[PDB]
């Protein structure tokens, strides 16, 4: 049973007419619903039976829906409207949810501040290495980070972590951790971090030596 | 005055069993349908199973078929989820929600707060703080709260004195079955030396407070 | 030997309509004779009669829309086991 | 494979929960009066063959309109309706047949007749007991005996209290099934659901369990399906208080549940001088008892034994499904001796299933009374005797988990409550015969 939401993330500003597409796994009549979940909170019902506006849900909220293709419309977007939106296939037997849509705030499009940090002595003494490659305050959330060791790509050894959209400056940050043994660490010189962003003329690389 | 109180959740080992509770208040219990919707941390919403208390009628998710079982105590106005043969993937926030009472059956008007279910072969471990020194306009420095179980941990800088530029990244689960997070603050390259920076890690389960300073190196 | 039957619950009764049940072995050929006979005998008393349905396969007999004044005449007909006065049934 | 005939209101055939499951037949016979016309029927069809909420989720259905838009029909309508089924059963003969009558009228001689004639053709008839909080025996097809009559129970397995009324009861109610606030297919929309109450809902539930059973074993008899529907029903869940003291004994304390897939017995009460309590055509009478509110014989009738009792008394028959059985009743008249009146199953391999007194393998009654014994032979039939005495009102003796009560009795009225023998008065020794495979 596959229910698809489009887009997976849309960024807009207060007052804009926001729209979210929804494709049901089959002709599901009007057996659709829309839910809004804020980070750390339980989901909240908005629309049901494809066009029915649930009690107390602001009139901004609209629901359209044929049989397969459906659409949530947030007319005149608001600050409290900035949240994650779920589609629901409330059809008998085949019940699913969509992947979710993050209604994002569009800002100014700013470049990150990359910071490479080598592993500490107390950590390398226990036989473990952690290559840190920071990124501070950027837009969009979209960024591709590569780990070049003597001009060579790395697979299945780096884990990333993104901060949840700032309230103040309203920008993102990233903390990629390339972890490997001390034995595989004592056989290389350059540990480059090729960071690619839209607000970058040339893909800025941050390097250090053992 | 309509509420679905969620209880029973916690930590359990793989292959183990767990029972959860959904306390229904402020509405005719038998009359409605109650669903369970779980949600893995970084992931979306997944409906696991439903019940119709008077009929006793149920339906489950193919994902959870044969392992989980819904029961309802109409006398005690509570819905239960018996989660046997637990896997690792079953780690989620479990919500119970009531049916709007009309139209399509899966329309959930009221949702519970959620009960956390963590399932892994791991024992409570404290983290080990490691510094991230500058020089290997503006030059940042931070800590590394590495290898710990379960969750959470609070990372305050100088006992609640520094709120600006503090980007305490979410905890990330490693191939070991332990968490690793990052916490950093942007500082001017001129101030590197004149001012002291110490992160206060607060892992409440192991009852450990590891405080580490960040000073630069040579190479 | 021929008995009249009606619903115990008076507001549920629908008089003027009767199911005429004939004895077990009575076959269709005779049910039609008996209905004609009823219709004919009833015509002589100046009463109008309308045979709604002729039963077979499940029961031997017929459904007749006729005056309640004709029941004396009707039970006296041949093959008649019993006559029940049509009543109301309800959704539960 | 199992077709479930439904005689009700019209149905919203389209409804996505019962789509392609239900077939709408060209039969309509409703007395003179739009979505509300499909309402009751659709919800029941949903209860039976529903995709999400249905009991027998896959089951194929066929609907006949006998009720109008206010759910009002006619005895004639229903009659002609059942006849349509009998006529269709002769044209393209369908597999296992379940006939759902989620309706109630007053007592009908012709309808119970129609129902029996149709049931004898091996058709499983499931009907609502009625929502009048009355003895079901005064309603049709409720009063009918070959029809499985169903009372409705709430969320706490207690009897449904519908407004100022509620579920019907009595010796005509075969068993109880949930019938309060049931979620099923709603005609409000193609994908809508709703909570409805009443004995129809209860009947439809059982109609589903019956359909389920025949999907698994198409060769099951009505008597076989009944016995199993009884055996696997939840026992003593209902607080008998909700019923009149008069109707409590007669009312079965059963709450319908799915039988997973052996000897089965059932208590058969009679109507209040001679009273007769009869077994199904393929059932054997293994015992007979009687009871008075104040203060019995096993005779043959048309090549089949019957429990006969002598204000009034209830003949209490014990009807059992005993494969390949040669049963006989031996009677010894009063001896007037101080030892008592005795009779035994003089033959070998012929066990005593039950005793009957009216005025090892042996019945002992009072000197002045004639004594009847039930002597049966079946492949490997063990029959224990359990006794219980106390120095009163009611003493109880019960068969061990693996033994079926064949015969309840009082040592010189008395009756069998499931696998428990009860004796009633104002040392009191109760005698139960327990039989096995």
């Amino acid at each position: 049973i596959q229910m698809t939401q489009s887009p997976s993330s849309l960024s807009a500003s207060v007052g804009d007419r926001v729209t979210i597409t929804c494709r049901a796994s089959q002709d599901v009549s009007t057996a659709v619903a829309w839910y809004q979940q804020k980070p750390g909170k339980a989901p909240k019902l908005l629309i049901y039976s494809a066009s029915f506006l649930y009690s107390g849900v602001p009139s901004r909220f609209s629901g359209s829906g044929s049989g397969t293709d459906f659409t949530l419309t947030i007319s005149s977007l608001q600050p409290e409207d900035f949240a994650t939106y779920y589609c629901q296939q409330a059809y008998p037997a085949l019940h699913t949810f969509g992947q979710g849509t993050k209604v994002e705030i569009k800002r100014t499009v700013a470049a990150p501040s990359v910071f490479i940090f080598p592993p500490s002595d107390e950590q390398l003494k226990s036989g473990t290495a952690s290559v840190v490659c920071l990124l501070n305050n950027f837009y969009p959330r979209e960024a591709k980070v590569q780990w070049k060791v003597d001009n060579a790509l790395q697979s299945g050894n780096s884990q990333e972590s993104v901060t949840e959209q700032d309230s103040k400056d309203s920008t993102y940050s990233l903390s990629s951790t390339l972890t490997l043994s001390k034995a595989d660490y004592e056989k290389h010189k350059v540990y480059a971090c090729e960071v690619t962003h839209q607000g970058l003329s040339s893909p800025v690389t941050k390097s250090f030596n053992r | 005055e309509v509420q679905l109180v969620e209880s029973g959740g916690g930590l359990v080992q793989p292959g183990g069993s767990l029972r959860l509770s959904c306390a229904a208040s402020g509405f005719t219990f038998s009359s409605t349908a109650i669903h369970w919707v779980r949600q893995a941390p970084g992931k979306g919403l997944e409906w696991v199973a439903r019940i119709s208390p008077a009929n006793g009628n149920t339906n489950y998710a193919d994902s959870v078929k044969g392992r989980f079982t819904i029961s309802a105590d109409t006398s005690k106005n509570t819905a239960y989820l018996q989660m046997n043969s637990l896997r690792a993937e079953d780690t989620a926030v479990y919500y119970c929600a009531r049916w709007i009472g009309s139209r399509e059956l899966y329309i959930m008007d009221y949702w519970g707060q959620g009960t956390l279910v963590t399932v892994s072969s791991a024992s409570t471990k404290g983290p080990s703080v490691f510094p991230l020194a500058p020089s290997s306009g503006t030059a940042a420095l931070g800590c590394l709260v590495k290898d710990y179980f379960p969750e959470p941990v609070t990372v305050s800088w100088n006992s609640g004195a520094l709120t600006s530029g503090v980007h305490t990244f979410p905890a990330v689960l490693q191939s070991s079955g332990l968490y690793s997070l990052s916490s950093v603050v942007t500082v001017p390259s001129s101030s590197l030396g004149t001012q002291t920076y110490i992160c206060n890690v607060n892992h409440k389960p192991s009852n450990t407070k590891v405080d580490k300073k960040v000073e630069p190196k040579s190479c | 030997t021929a008995t009249f039957h009606r619903c115990a619950k008076d507001p549920w009764r629908l008089p003027g309509t009767y199911v005429v049940v004939l004895k077990e072995e009575t076959h269709l050929s005779q049910s039609e004779r008996t209905a004609r006979r009823l219709q004919a005998q009833a015509a002589r008393r100046g009463y109008l009669t309308k045979i709604l349905h002729v039963f077979h396969g499940l029961l031997p007999g017929f459904l007749v829309k006729m005056s309640g004044d004709l029941l004396e005449l009707a039970l006296k007909l041949p093959h008649v086991d019993y006559i029940e006065e049509d009543s109301s049934v309800f959704a539960q | 494979l199992v077709e479930v005939y439904l005689l009700d209101t019209s149905i919203q055939s389209d409804h996505r929960e019962i789509e392609g499951r239900v077939m709408v037949t060209d039969f309509e016979n409703v007395p003179e009066e739009a979505s509300k016309c499909d309402s009751h029927g659709t919800h029941l069809a949903g209860v039976v063959s529903g995709r999400d909420a249905g009991v027998a989720k896959g089951a194929s259905m066929r609907s006949l309109r006998v009720l109008n838009c206010q759910g009002k029909g006619t005895v004639s309508g229903t009659l002609i309706g059942l006849e349509f089924i009998r006529k269709s059963q002769l044209v393209q003969p369908v597999g296992p047949l379940v006939v759902l009558l989620p309706l109630a009228g007053g007592y009908s001689r012709v309808l119970n007749a129609a129902c029996q004639r149709l049931a004898r053709a091996g058709v499983v008839l499931v009907t609502a007991a009625g929502n009048f909080r009355d003895d079901a025996c005064l309603y049709s097809p409720a009063s009918a005996p070959e029809v499985i009559t169903v009372g409705a129970t709430n969320a706490q397995d207690q009897p449904v209290t519908l407004g100022t009324l509620g579920t019907n009861f009595g010796r005509c109610v075969d068993l109880f099934a949930p019938g309060e606030d049931i979620i099923g297919a709603s005609s409000d929309c193609s994908t809508c659901f709703v909570s409805q109450s009443g004995t129809s809902q209860a009947a439809a539930h059982v109609a589903g369990i019956a359909a389920m059973m025949l999907s698994a074993e198409p060769e099951l008899t009505l008597a076989e399906l009944r016995q199993r529907l009884i055996h696997f029903s939840a026992k003593d869940v209902i607080n008998e208080a909700w019923f009149p003291e008069d109707q409590r004994v007669l009312t079965p304390n059963l709450v319908a549940a799915l039988p997973p897939s052996q000897l089965f017995c059932r208590t058969v009460w009679s109507a209040h001088a001679t009273a007769i309590a009869r077994c199904a055509p393929d059932e054997e009478l293994l015992s007979c008892s009687s009871f008075s509110r104040s203060g019995e014989r096993m005779e043959a009738q048309g090549g089949k034994l019957v429990c006969r009792a002598h204000e009034g008394v209830y003949a209490i028959a014990r009807c059992c499904l005993l494969p390949q059985a040669n049963c006989s009743v031996h009677t010894a008249p009063p001896a007037e001796a101080s030892m008592g009146t005795r009779v035994h199953c003089h033959q070998q391999g012929h066990v005593l299933t039950g005793c009957s007194s009216h005025w090892p393998n042996q019945c002992v009654g009072h000197r002045e009374a004639s004594i009847h014994a039930s002597c049966c032979h079946a492949p490997g039939l063990e029959c224990k005797v359990k006794e219980h005495g106390i120095p009163q009102e009611q003493v109880t003796v019960a068969c061990e988990e693996g033994w079926t009560l064949t015969g309840c009795s009082a040592l010189p009225g008395a009756y069998a409550v499931d696998n428990t023998c009860v004796v009633r008065s104002r040392a009191v020794t109760a005698v139960a015969i327990c039989c096995r495979s």
